[PDB]
């Protein structure tokens, strides 16, 4: 069992059980003693599950359509990188179908109907399959644990149908999440600094590594 | 008068209060500050989102039906935001002290009704009429209920009168809305309809 | 709710909610009738 | 009370100025202004930075009853 | 022992039901009224909470929550401020010329003739003059738009939410834990590095980006409406170099240490500028970042989870002597036990650091147009030195609760503590004998120059012509403050205030803004009775602290509690033994003095600083330089200062400031009628009632809740509070008035 | 590379670095005294290695290596 940057605290409630288990918490927040709100370690994994998956979605979405225009078919209209994609109007904007501000609403909407009931599934697990929702219902029962609900929805193809296979698969989802949460970090802190894109910056360094933006410290829009 | 526990909830996941069991028409368990906790309260505000549910139904026809029409090359009916400016037959102040005494007779036999059932239900100069009703809020007889869809079954009489208030709560919606809306747009309610239907991702509440 | 009415009739709330009706009402009257030192209406 | 209303009308009346008295009476800033206000002038000016005259055994007396005074409290 | 996070959920229900019984904190006070008395307990113990429970938790999880409902108090007035710099004020217009504009905020409504109050303060403008400065604030932050005003506003209605939420919520939800609020070393390490460092940190990055910059602009003239905006000095740097040229850079000298690049906008040059009359903004920026540095570093000192760091309890218990026994062992479980300690250590140092606030800004004026606004800085000194009073008083008072309530040598000892009890007949006794010498030797001055002035004795007095006292200490100190620039000083261009280096006048708009201070005889007689004042009202204080529990007259006074009326009119007579009457004198003496010091403040800058200077150089000060001579003599106090200053007081009817000279005749009145209060006692009162409630029940007309009388603590509460609150805003209305004219 | 700063930084770095990873220096396994003694303290933090150096000793020799290099680094530029 790799332990990384234990402590005595950590040690204590950090089993094993968990997926992704390194046992580190130097700060010990996860320590169960004095648990209240959010301070819950199921929902601190929970958390992490959740930050991991949409860092996923974020650290490919954000880096996608800037090497794509690059080289690819999809026009260079669209391909931009991801501040300058009017996430950050001063950074730069792009007008859509919508102003914006009304994607912001329908987004919420959406999102709203999605994350209220998965929020459902944290309260109450099973709930969301009993009042009537033009039919969906069943797959919206859950398997119990709430970062896994499983399910015909997200869960159709039953990867990992033992308990082995299930564990592997999510062993690799919690490292897959911190590595593409520590990468949307990254593109933060590199669009902040740099400001040319999450793909030209690596460019940047790829054919001059003798560049070293660290020693450069510069920053322009 | 028949509680319903698995009824459709407001929020679903959540649990109803102990005073919305579902026995009222229109009970999605939707009182999340406790306004109609006691069972006072609870009655009372039933009869004030009755009475506000047909009111605004009245409005809610008599903005949107008429902004209509005349949008069309049908009416010549003014803005209902200006039709209190207008001059009729006689001055407001005359026209609305003459509402104050009529409708204040509604509303004080309406009133003995609700703070004492059943003891306004005669005609007080004619007393062979009446009003057929048992409920408060649904006083039947013949001027209110002549069709006769009124007095049924439970059930049905709980289907109905959840039609009822479900519009209302729409119209009231829909009167506020048509408010706000002339408030914050310039035109009548119907062009912001068309406006939207023009450009639904641009043309919104984000255009000025 | 019967609660939260039980403490709107306390003492204070009950003399800050009639004070201030009160002193609005006299706000209005004397600017509707301001200054007058007299009863004029005889 | 008594005495700040005779003295002062008599004050303003023995100056030939009834007027001050009858139009500043009417209100409190009157009476700390125009009488133990300007009153005060020649009085504390008993001695000043620059000497003294005859009046200054009354401007010390006057100190003199505020100390008494204040040392009651 | 490992620092972690530690709450409770769901400790307290929220219900209306407790708000519909009042005094239920209480168990005597839940029963509802017999008589009138319990409406006044009702508040009198309504925030002490140590007695309405005894678990340390209950108290410090409500002592938590308040915290947190005065936060969301002060961002709501936080936001009314702002708010009211945006929509009801004259901002832009003193943003064009800061020395003619009056800065004013507030606008009345036109109903019984209150309008005129609404005067003409320019920039076509007709309201009520500001004297708290947040006009020159928000020029040093360099706001210019009542938009940006706006957006603070709603930004402080924002986290006055968040703190009300934040109230309810740690104490009805998720509730801290003993332990939590016990970990000092950890609280300490956060409030010296993570609220203090980082806030200084954050102060100084809006300083070296907005304040700077913004500023420069304003300086030269720029119209605020044609100034960049302040993001638009984040984007292109162009911009920001232009005017610093380090930001060219990019952060390189910081890394590679070549910091001495960065002395374009982090300069050291000290005194003021001559434009604004405030300190070099670029010397307060430099300023922040040092603070910021020292306090980030400050915030490690106290050991947490990590091994390294200190132990205060260690600390404590290994600094003991051979004068004060094991001193300091013990004094770690006291400090972590009650909070009336804490209180009383808190607000003594709060109150004395608002004093140096008060000294410090007017001696260097940190905002630009500051120091010729002559009514916003003497209100600002003025309420600071309140405030501070104040808060030492209250010190004073929760230290003698400690003492009543928290003290036990049997389960948390301390040596030092004992030792001072051991002897607090010595040490009243010296304090007693010291402050009888200050009053005679600083006050028994004045008597003999005012009989040696009514005499005809002018040289028989004390005087810079005649019998000299000189502060030749203070002379020295400032004499040596101005000769350090360029010796004990080498970085620092000019003195460290004007009022140090000799010359180096600095006016703005006509007006002056700072000059060397001189200090003469008046300054030494003057400053020896403000420590005679001060000494009265230590020996106030503290023997009603040290004398809390027992005494040769009341053996166990402590068994009376910390507030009781007396012991009875035996002994001779035991009115006022309690240390809460203690407390109740110390306001007075805490008045008499913050009144003399705020006079001396008044006159010395209306006489030897404040006034108008000519083209040619000719400064001819508000009062013609009579501090000198007039200040020397109680008459001189009497009549060159308030006879004459309070003209404008009682001139002020008829004109925009006749709110003061109503105000100045109110607050006559509430003080006056202190004494009714001060003078009596509450059985003649009760007696009154009586027969008031024989006439009432002939009528069918007397209330259940039987009318009392006051308590005799509630009698001198209210006789303290009104005398104060006429005294300080007589002084209040007179000062504000004055120098709102003659400004 | 590419001034003194780099010897004067790496010298004050890697000699707080060097007194905290071995003895002669409060780390989180030696607690101090009266300036001088060097009790064994059982820090609880874990680190790989053997002989007591640890990852939150690590950071505070960092920073006071830092702290002394940018204090000599500056106190000889601004005399010589
Ligand atoms: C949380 C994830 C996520 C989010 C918030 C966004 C958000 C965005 N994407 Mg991205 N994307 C995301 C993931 C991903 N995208 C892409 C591939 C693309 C492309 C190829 C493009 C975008 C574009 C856009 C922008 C406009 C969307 C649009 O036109 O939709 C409506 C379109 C529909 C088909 C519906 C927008 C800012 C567009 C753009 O302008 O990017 C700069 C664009 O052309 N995305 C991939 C790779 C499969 C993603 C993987 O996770
Ligand atoms: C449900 C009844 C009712 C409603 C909703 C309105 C609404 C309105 N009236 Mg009438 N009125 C109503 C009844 C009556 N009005 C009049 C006589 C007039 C006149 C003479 C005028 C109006 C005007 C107005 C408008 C004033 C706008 C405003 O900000 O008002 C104040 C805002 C409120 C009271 C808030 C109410 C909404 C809140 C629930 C949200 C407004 C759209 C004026 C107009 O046309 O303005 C353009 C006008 O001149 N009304 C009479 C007497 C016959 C009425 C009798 O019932
Ligand atoms: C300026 C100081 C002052 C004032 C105002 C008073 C006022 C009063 N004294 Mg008093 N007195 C004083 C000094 C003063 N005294 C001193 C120094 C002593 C020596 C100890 C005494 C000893 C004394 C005795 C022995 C007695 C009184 C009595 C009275 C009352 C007489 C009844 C009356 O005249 O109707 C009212 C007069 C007023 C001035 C009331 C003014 C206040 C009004 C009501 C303000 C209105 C409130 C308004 C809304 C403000 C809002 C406040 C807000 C914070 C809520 C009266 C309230 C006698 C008494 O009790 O009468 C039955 C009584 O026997 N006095
Ligand atoms: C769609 C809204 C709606 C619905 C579903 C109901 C339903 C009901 N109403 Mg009600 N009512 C409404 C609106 C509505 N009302 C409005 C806006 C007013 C104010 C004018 C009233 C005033 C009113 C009174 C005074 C009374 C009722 C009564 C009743 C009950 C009698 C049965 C009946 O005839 O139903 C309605 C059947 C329908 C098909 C719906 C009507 C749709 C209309 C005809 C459309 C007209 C278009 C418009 C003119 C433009 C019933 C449950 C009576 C009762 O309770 O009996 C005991 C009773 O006394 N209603
Ligand atoms: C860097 C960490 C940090 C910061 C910034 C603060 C800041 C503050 N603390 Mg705090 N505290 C901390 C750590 C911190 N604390 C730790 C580790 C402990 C021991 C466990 C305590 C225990 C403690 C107690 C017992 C009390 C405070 C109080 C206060 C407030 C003092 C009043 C003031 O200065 O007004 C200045 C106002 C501001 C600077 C506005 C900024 C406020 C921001 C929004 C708060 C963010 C800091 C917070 C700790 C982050 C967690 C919140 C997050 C989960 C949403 C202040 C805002 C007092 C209080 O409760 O006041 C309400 C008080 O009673 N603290
Ligand atoms: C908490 C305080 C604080 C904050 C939030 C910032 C924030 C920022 N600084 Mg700054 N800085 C600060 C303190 C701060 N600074 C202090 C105290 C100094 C004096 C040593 C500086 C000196 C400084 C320089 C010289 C520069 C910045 C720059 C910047 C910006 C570049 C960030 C980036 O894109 O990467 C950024 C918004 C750079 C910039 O302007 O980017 C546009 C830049 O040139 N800063
Ligand atoms: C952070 C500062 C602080 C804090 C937290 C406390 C906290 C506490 N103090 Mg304390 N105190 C302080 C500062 C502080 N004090 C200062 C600065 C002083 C010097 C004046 C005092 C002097 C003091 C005394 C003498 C006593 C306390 C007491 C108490 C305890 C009960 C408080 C109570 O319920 O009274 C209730 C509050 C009121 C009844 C409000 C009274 C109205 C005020 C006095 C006048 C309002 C005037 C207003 C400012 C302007 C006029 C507006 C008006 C016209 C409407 C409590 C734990 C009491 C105690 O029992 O100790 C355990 C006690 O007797 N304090
Ligand atoms: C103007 C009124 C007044 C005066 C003169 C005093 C004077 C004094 N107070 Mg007091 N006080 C007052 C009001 C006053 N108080 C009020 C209203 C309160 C209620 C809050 C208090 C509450 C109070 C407390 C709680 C205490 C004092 C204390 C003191 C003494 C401080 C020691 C000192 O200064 O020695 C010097 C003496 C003087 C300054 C008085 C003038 C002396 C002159 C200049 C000398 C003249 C001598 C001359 C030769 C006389 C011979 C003439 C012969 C023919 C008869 C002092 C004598 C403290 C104390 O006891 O002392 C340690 C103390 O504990 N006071
Ligand atoms: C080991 C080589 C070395 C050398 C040659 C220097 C040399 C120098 N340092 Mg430096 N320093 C060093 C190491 C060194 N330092 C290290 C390792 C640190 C980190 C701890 C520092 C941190 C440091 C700081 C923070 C400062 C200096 C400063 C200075 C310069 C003037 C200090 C002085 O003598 O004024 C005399 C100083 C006094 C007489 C202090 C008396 C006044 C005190 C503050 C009042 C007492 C109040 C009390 C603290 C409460 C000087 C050229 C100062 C500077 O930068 O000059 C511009 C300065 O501020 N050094
Ligand atoms: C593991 C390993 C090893 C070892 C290594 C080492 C030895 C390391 C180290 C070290 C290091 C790498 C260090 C460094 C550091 C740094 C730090 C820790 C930092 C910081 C920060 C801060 C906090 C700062 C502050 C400041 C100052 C000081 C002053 C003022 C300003 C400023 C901000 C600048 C070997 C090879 C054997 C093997 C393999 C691997
Ligand atoms: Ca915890």
């Amino acid at each position: 069992r790799p332990l990384w940057f234990a402590s005595k605290q950590s040690l204590s409630y950090l089993d094993g059980s968990l997926p992704g288990d390194y046992g580190f918490d130097p700060l010990g927040l996860s320590d169960p003693e004095g648990t209240g709100g959010f301070i819950e370690p199921r929902w601190l994994a929970y958390g992490e599950v959740i930050n991991g998956r949409f860092a996923m979605l974020g650290a490919v979405g954000a880096i996608a359509p800037e090497y794509l225009g690059k080289v690819g078919l999809i026009p260079q209209e669209t391909a931009l990188a991801w501040f300058q994609t009017g996430v950050i109007p001063p950074a730069g904007t792009y007008n859509y179908w919508a102003d914006n501000y009304t994607l912001f609403v329908l987004e919420m909407a959406l999102m709203g109907f999605a994350e209220h009931r998965r929020f459902q599934d944290w309260a109450k697990p099973g709930s969301m399959g009993k009042q009537y929702f033009l039919g969906l219902e069943k797959g919206f029962g859950g398997s119990g644990n709430p970062a896994y609900p499983g399910g015909p929805f997200f869960n159709p193809l039953g990867f990992g149908k033992d308990e082995k296979s299930l564990k592997e698969l999510k062993l690799k989802e919690v490292k897959n999440g911190r590595l593409a949460m520590l990468a949307i970090l990254g593109y933060f802190i590199q669009g902040l600094v740099t400001g040319v894109g999450p793909y030209q910056n690596l460019l940047d360094h790829v054919a001059d590594p003798v560049n070293n933006n660290v020693l450069t410290s510069l920053k322009f829009h | 008068t028949v509680a319903e526990p698995d009824r459709p909830l407001w929020f679903p996941g959540s649990t109803p209060p102990p005073w919305l069991d579902g026995s009222l028409p229109g009970d999605f368990g939707f009182d999340p500050l406790g306004l109609g906790s006691d069972p006072e309260s609870l009655r009372w505000n039933v009869q004030a989102e009755l009475v506000h549910s047909r009111w605004a139904m009245l409005g809610a026809a008599g903005i949107f039906i008429p902004e209509f029409l005349t949008k069309l090359g049908i009416l010549n009916t003014p803005s209902w935001y200006t039709a209190g400016e207008q001059e009729y037959f006689t001055d407001t102040t005359t026209l609305f002290i003459v509402e104050l005494v009529f409708i204040g007779w509604a509303e004080g036999r309406r009133w003995a009704d609700i703070l004492n059932p059943g003891c306004v239900n005669t005609d007080p100069i004619f007393p062979n009429n009446k009003l057929t009703g048992t409920d408060v809020g649904y006083p039947g007889g013949l001027w209110f209920d002549p069709l006769g869809w009124g007095s049924a079954s439970p059930q049905k009489l709980k289907e109905l009168r959840t039609k009822e208030i479900k519009n209302g709560r729409l119209a009231m919606l829909a009167v506020m809305g048509a408010w706000f809306q002339h408030i914050y747009t310039g035109t009548g309610p119907i062009d912001n309809l068309f406006a939207h239907l023009a450009d639904p991702g641009h043309a919104t509440i984000f255009a000025a | 709710m019967r609660d939260l009415k039980t403490y709107l009739s306390v003492a204070p709330v009950a003399s800050t909610l009639w004070f201030a009706a009160l002193a609005g009402l006299l706000i209005e009257i004397n600017r509707f009738f301001p200054d007058a030192l007299t009863f004029p209406f005889f | 009370w008594v005495t700040f209303y005779w003295h002062w009308k008599h004050i303003t009346l023995w100056q030939g100025n009834v007027s001050q008295f009858n139009e500043s009476s009417t209100y409190l800033m009157g009476w700390l202004r125009d009488y133990l206000w300007l009153n005060s002038s020649q009085l504390i000016n008993g001695y000043n930075p620059f000497g003294m005259n005859s009046l200054s055994v009354w401007a010390w007396m006057f100190l003199f009853g505020h100390l008494v005074w204040a040392t009651g409290f | 022992p490992e620092v972690k996070i530690l709450v409770d959920r769901d400790p307290i229900k929220t219900s209306f039901e407790q708000w519909a019984k009042p005094g239920h904190f209480s168990r005597t006070i839940a029963k509802g009224p017999d008589t009138t008395t319990w409406i006044w307990n009702l508040h009198a113990d309504a925030h002490d909470f140590d007695s309405h429970t005894s678990d340390l938790e209950e108290i410090s999880r409500k002592v938590f929550s308040a915290h947190f409902g005065q936060l969301s108090i002060i961002f709501l007035w936080l936001s009314g401020m702002y708010f009211h710099g945006a929509r009801f004020s004259n901002y832009e217009a003193w943003l064009n010329d800061p020395t003619h504009i009056r800065p004013s905020a507030q606008v009345v409504w036109p109903i019984v003739g209150q309008e005129i109050l609404n005067g003409d303060v320019g920039g076509g403008f007709r309201g009520i003059q500001i004297t708290s400065g947040f006009f020159q604030i928000w020029r040093a932050s360099g706001i210019t738009s009542e938009l940006q005003l706006y957006c603070t506003a709603i930004g402080a209605l924002v986290f006055a939410a968040l703190m009300l939420f934040a109230g309810w919520f740690h104490y009805h939800k998720a509730a801290p834990k003993l332990v939590w609020f016990q970990d000092v070393e950890s609280m300490l390490n956060h409030h010296l590095a993570g609220l203090l460092g980082l806030g200084s940190l954050s102060w100084a990055g809006h300083q070296v980006h907005v304040s700077l910059p913004i500023n420069q602009f304003l300086n030269a003239g720029v119209d605020p409406k044609e100034i960049p905006l302040p993001h638009e000095f984040i984007l292109n740097r162009d911009l920001l170099a232009q005017l610093y040229p380090s930001f060219a850079e990019g952060a390189t000298p910081f890394f590679t240490l070549n910091w001495s690049k960065y002395a374009d906008f982090l300069t050291f040059r000290g005194g003021l500028d001559p434009l604004t009359g405030g300190l070099w903004l670029t010397d307060i920026a430099h300023h922040h970042l040092a603070i910021a540095i020292l306090f980030l570093i400050a915030g490690h000192m106290y050991r947490t989870n990590w091994g390294i760091g200190h132990g205060i309890k260690d600390i404590l218990e290994a600094h003991k002597g051979p004068f004060t026994g094991q001193g300091h062992k013990g004094l770690y479980e006291i400090l972590t036990t009650s909070w009336h300690a804490q209180l009383s250590i808190n607000l003594a140092m709060l109150g004395s650091l608002t004093i140096i606030v008060a000294h410090h800004m007017y001696a260097m004026p940190p905002y630009p147009y500051l120091a010729t606004d002559y009514g916003t800085q003497l209100s600002l000194f003025t309420h600071h030195m309140w405030i501070g009073g104040f808060l030492i008083v209250g010190a004073a008072a929760h230290a003698a609760i400690f003492m009543v309530r928290d003290y036990d040598p049997t389960t948390r000892y301390n040596d030092l503590l004992d030792r001072v009890l051991r002897h607090r007949d010595a040490i009243i006794s010296h304090l007693n004998w010291v402050c009888i010498f200050l009053g005679f030797h600083s006050f028994g001055l004045y008597i003999h120059n005012d009989t040696m002035s009514a005499l005809g004795r002018p040289q028989d007095m004390f005087s810079d012509t005649a019998i000299q006292l000189q502060p030749v200490f203070a002379q020295w100190i400032q004499n040596t403050h101005a000769l350090a620039p360029g010796t004990t000083a080498p970085g620092a261009t000019t003195s460290t205030s004007l009022t140090w280096g000799g010359g180096d006048l600095v006016s703005v708009g006509g007006k002056v803004a700072l000059l060397p201070i001189p200090l003469g005889t008046a300054d030494f007689l003057v400053h020896h009775i403000h420590a005679f004042t001060i000494h009265v009202t230590v020996l106030i204080l503290l023997k009603g602290v040290l004398f809390a529990r027992s005494s040769r007259l009341i053996p166990d006074k402590a068994n009376l509690g910390f507030r009781f009326p007396c012991d009875g009119p035996g002994r001779g007579g035991t009115c006022q033994v309690s240390a809460w009457d203690h407390v109740f004198l110390g306001l007075f003496w805490m008045y008499n003095a913050i009144s003399v010091v705020i006079f001396h403040f008044s006159w010395k800058m209306q006489s030897d600083v404040w006034g108008s200077i000519n083209d040619q150089g000719v400064v001819t000060h508000i009062t013609g330089g009579n501090f000198a001579q007039s200040s020397i003599t109680i008459n001189g106090w009497l009549r060159d200062f308030l006879w004459a200053q309070a003209s404008q007081v009682i001139q002020s009817y008829g004109s925009s400031l006749s709110a003061y000279g109503l105000f100045f005749l109110g607050a006559h009145f509430v003080w006056a009628f202190s004494l009714m209060f001060l003078f009596s006692g509450r059985g003649y009162w009760q007696e009154l009632i009586e027969s008031i409630v024989w006439a009432h029940n002939k009528l069918k007309v007397a209330p259940a809740t039987q009318p009392r009388a006051l308590s005799i603590v509630q009698g001198r509460a209210v006789g303290v509070t009104h005398y104060l609150l006429g005294g300080i805003a007589t002084t209040w209305a007179f000062f504000l008035a004055r120098i709102i004219a003659v400004g | 590379i590419g001034s003194p700063t780099n010897l004067i930084m790496v010298t004050s770095t890697s000699l707080m670095l060097f007194a905290g990873r071995f003895g002669l220096a409060p780390s989180a396994n030696r607690k101090a005294t009266a300036g001088l003694k060097l009790e064994a303290r059982d820090s609880g933090l874990q680190t790989g290695d053997p002989a007591g150096f640890t990852l939150a000793d690590t950071l505070a020799c960092g920073v006071v290596g830092h702290i002394i290099g940018v204090g000599v680094v500056l106190g000889l530029k601004n005399i010589g």
